[PDB]
């Protein structure tokens, strides 16, 4: 199906739904909570999701973001994802599984129904991820079926980043692009058919989860679908 | 290193 939106910052927060420990702050969605003092909270997975739902059945997207990593240390956890899944999605476990998988079945394709990109910032002993931060695309596992180096010169940058995601219809293909102001460019790419794993409804949205001493901000975000007709 | 399994 066909749907747009804009937000050019967060001013007004009009069709975000919030769940768990995300907050609208400072005109931009905090995926995961804060204290009293500012300081990150251990453990905790929040969602900013577009509330309307969609469908991909023969559709085509296009989405990009603004975003901002806050650490208040060296080895923060866990990162955040641009996700899909069905419009009763809950959250789901914090830590390295962002809000999107339960333990039991975190990496079995078959128990799960999510479609993400990744930005992961804590290398999980657990799944024996890659040995750095990383960048990736994840179809129903924590284990991403694509995964690229995320320079840690980047990730603690603090700047304002951006993020183009897009997935094309006819060819079946789910496409990252990543962008830092004077710094690195990230592209990763996977053919995935995300009318079979989504035939019915879907809605797009945020998820991060702590983890340690992170703050996750999107500052701007817009959204349009179209029709492969 | 493992964290929670
Ligand atoms: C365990 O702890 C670290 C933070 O110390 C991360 O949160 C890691 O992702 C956690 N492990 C799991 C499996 O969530
Ligand atoms: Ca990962
Ligand atoms: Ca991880």
């Amino acid at each position: 199906s066909e749907l747009s939106f804009n937000y050019p910052n967060f001013q007004s927060v009009e069709d975000i739904t919030f769940q768990g420990g995300a907050s609208p702050r400072n005109e931009t969605l905090q995926l995961t909570p804060t204290d009293s003092n500012g300081i990150p909270i251990r453990q905790r997975a929040g969602h900013a999701v577009y509330s309307q739902p969609f469908q991909l059945r023969d559709t085509s997207f296009y989405t990009t973001f603004t975003f901002v990593i806050r650490t208040t240390s060296n080895s923060p956890a866990d990162g955040f994802a641009i996700f899909i899944a069905p419009p009763d999605f809950p959250v789901k476990r914090y830590g390295g599984y962002l809000g999107l998988f339960e333990p039991n079945t975190a990496t079995n394709t078959s128990a799960n129904k999510v479609v993400a990109v990744e930005f992961d910032t804590w290398v999980n002993t657990e799944w024996k991820e890659p040995r750095y931060r990383h960048i990736g695309i994840d179809v129903n596992s924590i284990v991403s079926v694509r995964v690229t180096r995320w320079q840690d010169k980047d990730v603690f940058s603090r700047s304002i980043a951006t993020a183009h995601v897009g997935y094309d219809g006819i060819s079946k293909i789910l496409t990252a692009f990543v962008t830092y102001p004077d710094g690195g460019n990230y592209v990763l790419s996977h053919v995935v058919d995300l009318a079979e794993i989504f035939p019915g409804d879907v809605r797009i949205g945020f998820s991060g989860a702590t983890g340690q001493y992170e703050t996750q901000y999107i500052h701007s975000w817009s959204f349009s679908s179209t029709s492969t007709n | 290193g493992v964290t929670s399994a």
